[PDB]
Parts: C-alpha cells; structure tokens; sequence
C-alpha cells in the first residue's frame, strides 16, 4: 500500500483481522504495521489554496499572502486568523471598514504597508429614545443615486460541427 | 384519500349587507429563507491527479478544465459573500436600544440580545442555531472557506436593525434615524393600513399584550416543532450530500484496474499506465463537472432566494409594505429580522380582522336632496340608526358634515337612502 | 470602477470565448490537436482513433461552454426582469417601496443606456436638519381627546404646534387639522392644552 501522508499513533481499536482503515470518504486512514502490530493513522501532509491579497500595481508591489486552512508553524508579519496562515500583512487592533475581504471576520488593505483587521459593521449610533421626544426634519436634500443593472449578454453563437470538425 | 382543498365557506354575498370587524388580533408570522450556501473549494488536479506527476502531465492535454472549474467556484464563493452582505449590511450605522427598555408596555426580550452569554444571540436566534466528516471531505482537495461575516457579525447587523426599527421606526432606512416614541410609531403603522391611531391608543394594553404573546407563540412553535426549519436545513443536507457524491466517485474504476492511482503508478509502467490514468481521469473530471455544474444552479437558486431576502429586508423591515402576502399574512405592520444558520428568518407583525358583525349599508345618503358620500369610512346601520365609520374597525360616529362630502343629486346614486345629516 | 457590473459581464463573456478557442489547441490523448495533421499523417484505421479523441475532448468543451452560458444567460434574464421592474415601478410611476428605487423617499427615476444595460438614476427626497421635540400621543382640551389628522402634536418646550411627520411646520392647533373620539381618560401620555376654533 504506497502513499503520502503522515504517520500517528492510532486509538482505533481495530479487531485482530483487520489490516488497515478507511475513512468516511472510502479513502484509506489507517493501517496496521507488518512487522509489530500498532495501528497507525494516515494523515494527509498539509495542503490548501493560496491566496495573494494585493493593492493595484497602480499603488504598490507589495502583497500579502493567505495560506487557506493552513496552521502558521506548518508553512515554512504572521498572523494566524480561522481563514488560514496570513504572511505580510500586519495585524492591527484598530477596525475599519472591508476593503480586501479575507474571511472570518478579517479584511486587509494598504494603509504604507499591508494590514489585516477586523472590519467594522459601521459607525456606533445610540439614539436618544424616550417616550416623549420625536426627531422631526427642519430641512431636506435632493439625492441622486446610481444603480447600474445588466439588461443583455453578446449573443454568441458557435457552429458544432465547424468548431469540432472543420 | 382525496385530498381536500379546504372547509367550504359560502360567504353570505347581498346588495345591501356589509360586514366590519369589531375587534382584532396582533399575528406574527414566521418566514425563513435561505440566504447563503457553503462556500467549498475543490483543487481539480488534487481531486484528479493527487501527488503524482503522471497524472498532472496526462491532465494537461484537457488544457483550461481545471482552470475554468477552480473559477466557476471561486465564483459561487465570492456569490455567497455578496448575498450575506446584501440581506444583512443595509444598515449604514449600528444602532443601540437604550438601557431602559420603556416601550409602552412592548416587549421585545425574545428578539433583543441578551449579553449574559459570550455571543450576544438573542433567545429565538439560539434557538435558529441550536435546530440548525468534515476531516473526511478535507483530505481529497476539497476545503470550506469560512464566510466573511461571522455569526457574531450576523447577530449584530440583525440587532442594529433591530435597534433602528423600534427606536426610530422606517426613518432610519431612509436617511438619518430620527427617535420616535414606539405607541405614536405603531400609530403610524395603524394609519398605514387604513385604521385610525385612536384605536390603537385606546386599546395599547390590548394590542402590547396581543404582540407579546403573538411573539411567545412563536418562542414555543420554534421550540417545539422539529421540521420548523427545514428550507435552510435541505440546503444543508444538499450541499452535504453533494461533497459526500463527489468524494465517492473517487472509488470508481471508471474501467480502469483500480480507482487507486498510486497501485497504478507502483504496478505499471508508462505505456500501461496512461492508458489507465487517461480512465480515471475522464471519469473523474465528469464527476467534477457534474459537481460544479450542479452547485451553479443551487448558486443561482440561493441567490435568488437572498434577493428576495434583501428585498424583504428592505422592504418589510427598513418600511411598511402594502404589497398583500409579502410580508406575512394579514395587513402588515412591521417586521423583525432574526440570525440564522446560512440564512434569515422575518417575523412579521400583522394585523388581523377577528370578530365579524353584520351591518346594512347605502352608498350613499339623502339628506336635503343632496348626495352624500363618505369622505373616509362606510354608511352602516345597526337596522335603526346610521353611522359613518372607519372600513377596518368598526367604530360608529354620527354623520355630519365633516366626515361627508356633496355631489351631484339623490336621483342617480343606486342605491342611495334617506336620512339626516348634522351640521354642528 | 464605477461601471463595473457591466464590465464584469463583458469579461466573463470574453473569458467563455477565449476558454472554448483555446480548448482547440489540445490533443484530448490524440497525437495532434491539428486536425488537418492527423489527416495528413494517417489512413482512417488509426486516424478514426485520434479523431475519436478530439471529437470528445472537444465536444465536452463545447457543453461546457454552453451549459456556462445557460446559467449566465439565466442570471441576465433575472437582472434584465429586475431591471424591467425598475423601469416601470420608479421611472413610470412613484414607488413606495422601500430602497427599490434608491436610497431614501423615492421621487422619481430617470433611466440612461449603456453598453448591454440601464443606468438608473433616483432622484430621493432625503431628511438632513435634526431637531428634538417633546410629542404627545393626543391633546386634553375640554375633557374630549383630540388627535391629529394628519401628522403629529410636537412642543418647542413651551407651545404646542401640529406638524407634518416628514418635515417640520409648526401650525396652531385647531379643530381643522384634528378629530375627537373619547375622553382623557383613555389615552396613555395625553397632555393639556388649548384647541382653538376659529
Ligand atoms: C436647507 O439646506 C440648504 C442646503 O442643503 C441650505 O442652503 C444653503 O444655505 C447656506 C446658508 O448658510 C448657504 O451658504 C449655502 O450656499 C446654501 N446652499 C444651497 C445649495 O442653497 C438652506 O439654507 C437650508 N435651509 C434652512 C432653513 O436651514
Ligand atoms: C378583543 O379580543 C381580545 C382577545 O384577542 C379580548 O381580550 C380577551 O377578553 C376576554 C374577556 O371575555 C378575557 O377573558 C381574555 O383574557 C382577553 N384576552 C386578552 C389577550 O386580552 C378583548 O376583550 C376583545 N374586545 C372586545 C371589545 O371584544
Ligand atoms: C419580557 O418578556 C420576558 C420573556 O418573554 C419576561 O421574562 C419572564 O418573566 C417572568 C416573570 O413573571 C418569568 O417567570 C419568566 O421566567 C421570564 N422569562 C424569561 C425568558 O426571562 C420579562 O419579565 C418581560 N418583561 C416585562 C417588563 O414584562
Ligand atoms: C343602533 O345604535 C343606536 C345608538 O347607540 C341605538 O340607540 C340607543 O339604544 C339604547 C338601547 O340600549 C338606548 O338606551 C339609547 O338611548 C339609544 N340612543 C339613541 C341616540 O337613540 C339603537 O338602539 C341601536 N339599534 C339596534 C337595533 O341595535
Ligand atoms: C327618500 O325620500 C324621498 C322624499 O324626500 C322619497 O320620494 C318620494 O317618493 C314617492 C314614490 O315615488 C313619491 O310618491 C313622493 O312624492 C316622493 N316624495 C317627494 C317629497 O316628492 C323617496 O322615495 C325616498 N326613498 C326611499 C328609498 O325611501
Ligand atoms: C415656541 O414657539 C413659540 C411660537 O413662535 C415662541 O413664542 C414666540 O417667542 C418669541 C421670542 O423670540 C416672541 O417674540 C413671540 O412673541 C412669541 N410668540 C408667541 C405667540 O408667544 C416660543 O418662544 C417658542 N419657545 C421656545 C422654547 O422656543
Ligand atoms: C390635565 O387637566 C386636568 C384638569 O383639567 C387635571 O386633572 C386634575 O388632576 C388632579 C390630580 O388628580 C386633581 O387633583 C384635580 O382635581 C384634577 N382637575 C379637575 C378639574 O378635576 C390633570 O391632572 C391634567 N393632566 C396633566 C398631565 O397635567
Ligand atoms: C516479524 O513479524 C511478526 C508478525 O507476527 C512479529 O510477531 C515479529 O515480532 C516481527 N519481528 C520483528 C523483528 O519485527
Ligand atoms: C495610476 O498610475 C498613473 C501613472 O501610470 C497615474 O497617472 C494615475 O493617476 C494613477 N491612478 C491612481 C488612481 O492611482
Ligand atoms: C497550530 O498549532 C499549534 C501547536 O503548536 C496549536 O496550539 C494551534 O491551536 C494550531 N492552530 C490551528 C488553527 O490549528
Ligand atoms: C491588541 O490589544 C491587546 C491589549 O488588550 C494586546 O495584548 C494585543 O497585542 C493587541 N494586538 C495588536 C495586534 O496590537
Ligand atoms: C350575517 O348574515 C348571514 C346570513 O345571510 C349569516 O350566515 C352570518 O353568520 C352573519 N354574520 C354575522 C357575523 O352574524
Ligand atoms: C337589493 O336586493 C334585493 C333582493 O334581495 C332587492 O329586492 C332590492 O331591490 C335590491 N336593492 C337595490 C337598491 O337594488
Ligand atoms: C436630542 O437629544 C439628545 C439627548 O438625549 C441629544 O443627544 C441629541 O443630539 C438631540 N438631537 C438634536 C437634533 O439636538
Ligand atoms: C415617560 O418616561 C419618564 C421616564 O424618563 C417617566 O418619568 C414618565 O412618567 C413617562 N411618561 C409616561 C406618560 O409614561
């Protein structure tokens, strides 16, 4: 049986004939040593997506990047936030709004260097309620707002036979 | 059996008969819908051709298929963010309730948080939580981004909402919130729906009682009922189920010796072995087609789930609709936005007619042999006298002047009866 | 980036196409994604084979490419239908639904082209000057309740003025702008004033 992955001590409690395990996902997770019977679990080596959080070449060059569920001490400015291992951008105690979503919570932008923080939902606002006092506009404005809405796609069109077999 | 289609009611139609509810009901309503879908990520040459070069080689003679797949995800992911923020970030400012919380005998402790616990979740939304492997699905290159707004970031968005709706009614939605004493805001929402704030003044303890226990009804029902929430519990199970197909199709041979890749590569050599790599790769990559392709259209059926949301959001929350069934069943009054896993749930707040009584009616009355029509209500007669009152709630008033207006003579209105009008 | 929701489509759409093109230049398994290279080289008893092999790599790139356009097609039918609803609701008439046709009151809407879409502009009405005011549910004048017709009882702290709800003008209170129905003793937070009648 040949594969990648790491090695652990198991707490399985396999019945004497059984060989090796499977998971849920009918995809092998343990096995039994041949030469001493300790049953081992089978782990696959850490993997995930990588991702690079970026200002416009415009701005500036440098980036920060986003290891998807990976743990900091299994990759080799390192912040380890539940959307992954974030390396580059500086974790700051200080919420703005989202500018480059990173997860959970954690948004990043270039303030210069890189920074990751929990974005804010807004300003606080406590109004003044009580049972006899009304807020009553003294004064208006005029407001023009922009809302730009899809109305047609370019009709393609595509000849099967010509594409296939011209 | 045959299924019935519900109880007969002939309704007891005449030229002259008219009927008028004498009393009322507060009803909360609970709609839930689904908002958001698991954000999954799968690697297709992991999923294909984990760690073998081989394979990966063999795979790129189908050029962009990976390419376009890891985009059509990324896609659906980015989808999903977008349609938490569009239901739940309508709200510019966050909001708070004062700390004495006087609203004229209103209670809203089910739907307010409650800070005594470390996530500040209101009780019904624990309760949303709490109705409504993941190692396994991992392993074969197929992860879970977590959302962008937590939980936490759900209940305070909700709770802002919230804090604007009963503090500043739909002002709040339309520019700067600006306070309002909840009784004269429930009055405008009665004057919304065509009743008069003088039955809601004169009858607040009723209506304050009616909406809190309108609002433990519903405590108990989400209490009791298991299958309540289901619509976001099907969304659950579907993507579960979807992951769970895509990762067992990693088991088929597809015609292939073995659908394990290493016993391949560790018992042929290249000639034998692209022969059953191409086999597993074909197969594979139409399992992963098929995957993706179906969580296009779950996205676009989510997504337009979550526009309705928003739409509700903005319209039954952040206003007053008088869209009929839009906002629950009866004449709406208000809505209240509760968290909930990958989704929303809306309690609306309706007013609903209760006892009926029969009255006889004229479209008009002829008093000096002028027409008179009412200005805002009906003619009714209780078989002596005539009254002028409100269509929703029956409320008799003598009929003057004030409440009438003139047009035209009693020779062309149908209909039309004789009787006095007082000018005071 | 402000037209960005139209850019996106056209990109997408440009992607889809350069996607399907450059699908041409694979082999699928065959020994050349040329065509004509294959008919060249072989006799039909192994050109049948390599043929067989770019017909299905290319005929799955095509699917592909249509089923992507279907659902892309069926979410520019859905903002197509949205955007036909805004055209008739906020520029054909006045919406009273809220944040349909922009944020604020709505007043009226001006429609604009644009490459594959509509730009809508709302025109919204939009409150800005504050101003606290003490308010009262009814007023107490003979012993009779009096409540406001059509908007609300407010008080600069000294005077009691009727006012429009959504913009503040102060006017005398009267029985023109009021309507009686039962007594005093009713109405929680009812408070004592004088109702003129001119
Ligand atoms: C209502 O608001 C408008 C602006 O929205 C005010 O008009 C401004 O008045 C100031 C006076 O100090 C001028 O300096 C500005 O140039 C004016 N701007 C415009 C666009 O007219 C208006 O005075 C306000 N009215 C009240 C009664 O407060
Ligand atoms: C209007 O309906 C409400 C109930 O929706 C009535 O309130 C009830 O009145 C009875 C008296 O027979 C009491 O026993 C109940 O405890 C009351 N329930 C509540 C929730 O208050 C009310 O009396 C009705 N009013 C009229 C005029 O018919
Ligand atoms: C607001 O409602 C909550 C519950 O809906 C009330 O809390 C209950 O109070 C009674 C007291 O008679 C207790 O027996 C219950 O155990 C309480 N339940 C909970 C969940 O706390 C609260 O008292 C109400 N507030 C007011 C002012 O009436
Ligand atoms: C229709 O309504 C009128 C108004 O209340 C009723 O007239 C009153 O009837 C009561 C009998 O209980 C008398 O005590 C009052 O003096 C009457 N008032 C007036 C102004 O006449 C009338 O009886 C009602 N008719 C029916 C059939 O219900
Ligand atoms: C309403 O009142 C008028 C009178 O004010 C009624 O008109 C009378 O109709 C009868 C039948 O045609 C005539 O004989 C009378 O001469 C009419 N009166 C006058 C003064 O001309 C009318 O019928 C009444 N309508 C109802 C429905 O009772
Ligand atoms: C509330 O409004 C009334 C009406 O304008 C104010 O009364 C006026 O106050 C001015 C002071 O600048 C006097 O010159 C007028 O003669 C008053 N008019 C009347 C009819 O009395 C009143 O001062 C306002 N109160 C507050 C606290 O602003
Ligand atoms: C509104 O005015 C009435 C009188 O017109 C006030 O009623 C008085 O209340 C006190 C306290 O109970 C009694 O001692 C008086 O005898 C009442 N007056 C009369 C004429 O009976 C009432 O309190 C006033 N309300 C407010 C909020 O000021
Ligand atoms: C060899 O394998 C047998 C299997 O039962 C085991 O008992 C024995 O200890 C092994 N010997 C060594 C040196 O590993
Ligand atoms: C982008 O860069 C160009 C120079 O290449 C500059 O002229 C322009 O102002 C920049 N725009 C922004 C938004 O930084
Ligand atoms: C990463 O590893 C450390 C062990 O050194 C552990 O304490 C920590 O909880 C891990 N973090 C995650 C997110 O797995
Ligand atoms: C945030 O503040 C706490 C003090 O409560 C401190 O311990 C922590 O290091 C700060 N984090 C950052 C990123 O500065
Ligand atoms: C009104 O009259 C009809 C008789 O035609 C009767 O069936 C109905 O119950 C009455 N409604 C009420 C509220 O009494
Ligand atoms: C109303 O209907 C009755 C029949 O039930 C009829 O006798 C009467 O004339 C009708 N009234 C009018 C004004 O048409
Ligand atoms: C109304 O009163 C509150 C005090 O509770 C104050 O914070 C607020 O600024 C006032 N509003 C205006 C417009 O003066
Ligand atoms: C309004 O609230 C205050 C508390 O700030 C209280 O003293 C007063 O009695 C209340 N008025 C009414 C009519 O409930």
């Amino acid at each position: 049986l040949t594969g990648t992955g790491v090695l652990t001590e198991s707490n399985k409690k396999f019945l004497p004939f059984q060989q090796f395990g499977r998971d849920i996902a009918d995809t092998t997770d343990a096995v039994r040593d041949p030469q001493t019977l300790e049953i081992l679990d089978i782990t696959p080596c850490s993997f995930g997506g990588v991702s690079v959080i970026t200002p416009g070449t415009n701005t500036s060059n440098q980036v920060a990047v986003l290891y998807q569920g990976v743990n900091c001490t299994e990759v080799p400015n390192v912040f380890q936030t539940r959307a992954g291992c974030l390396i580059g951008a500086e974790h700051v105690n200080n919420s703005y709004e989202c500018d480059i979503p990173i997860g959970a919570g954690i948004c990043a932008s270039y303030q210069q260097s890189i920074i990751a923080y929990t974005m804010s939902l807004g300003a606080e606002n406590s109004v003044a309620y009580s049972n006899n006092s009304i807020a009553i506009p003294t004064n208006f404005t005029i407001s023009v707002t922009t809302e730009i809405l899809p109305v047609s796609m370019t009709k393609t069109s595509v000849d099967c036979t010509m594409y296939i077999c011209g | 059996y045959t299924m019935s289609l519900g109880a007969e009611n002939s309704v007891a139609y005449s030229n002259n008969s008219i009927a008028i509810p004498t009393n009322f009901t507060i009803s909360v309503t609970t709609e839930i819908l689904p908002v958001s879908m698991t954000k999954t990520s799968v690697d297709c040459t992991m999923y294909i051709c984990g760690d073998s070069t081989e394979c990966s080689n063999l795979l790129l003679q189908y050029g962009s298929f990976c390419t376009q797949l890891n985009r059509a995800l990324t896609g659906i992911a980015v989808e999903q963010d977008k349609n938490t923020q569009e239901v739940f970030a309508q709200v510019k400012q966050i909001y708070k309730t004062p700390p004495i919380k006087d609203f004229g005998g209103f209670n809203f402790s089910q739907i307010l948080p409650d800070p005594s616990k470390p996530s500040k979740r209101s009780p019904i939304e624990d309760l949303l939580f709490n109705k409504v492997l993941i190692c396994a699905q991992k392993f074969n290159g197929l992860t879970v981004l977590p959302p962008l707004l937590t939980d936490e970031m759900i209940a305070q968005y909700t709770s802002a909402l919230l804090a604007g709706t009963i503090t500043s009614g739909w002002t709040f939605g339309a520019g700067p919130a600006l306070q309002i004493p909840f009784p004269m805001q429930m009055a405008y929402r009665f004057n919304g729906i065509g009743v008069t704030q003088n039955v809601l003044y004169e009858n607040q303890k009723l209506i304050a009682n009616q909406f809190n226990s309108a609002i433990g009804k519903i405590q108990d029902s989400l209490s009791s009922t298991p299958s309540a929430l289901g619509k976001l519990q099907d969304v659950v199970n579907q993507n579960a189920q979807a992951l769970n197909t895509l990762v067992k199709q990693l088991s088929s041979n597809f015609g292939a010796i073995s659908s394990v890749l290493n016993d391949i590569l560790s018992r042929l050599d290249p000639p034998e072995a692209e022969v059953q790599i191409d086999r597993l790769i074909t197969g594979r990559l139409q399992s992963l087609q098929t995957y993706v392709t179906q969580q296009l259209i779950r996205a676009a059926e989510i997504r337009a789930s979550a526009n309705l949301a928003a739409t509700k959001m903005s319209e039954c929350v952040l206003g007053q609709s008088k869209r009929v069934d839009f906002c629950g069943k009866g004449y709406h009054l208000m809505s209240f936005p509760q968290s909930a896993p990958h989704g929303v749930v809306f309690l609306h707040v309706t007013y609903v007619p209760a006892q009926e009584k029969n009255f006889t009616t004229a479209p008009a009355i002829c008093h000096d042999g002028k027409a008179h029509f009412p200005r805002e209500g009906v003619f009714v007669s209780n078989g002596t006298h005539w009254f002028v009152t409100q269509r929703n709630f029956y409320e008799p008033q003598i009929i003057t002047t004030d409440n009438t207006f003139v047009s035209g003579n009693c020779d062309v209105v149908i209909g039309i009866v004789n009787n006095t009008v007082y000018d005071p």
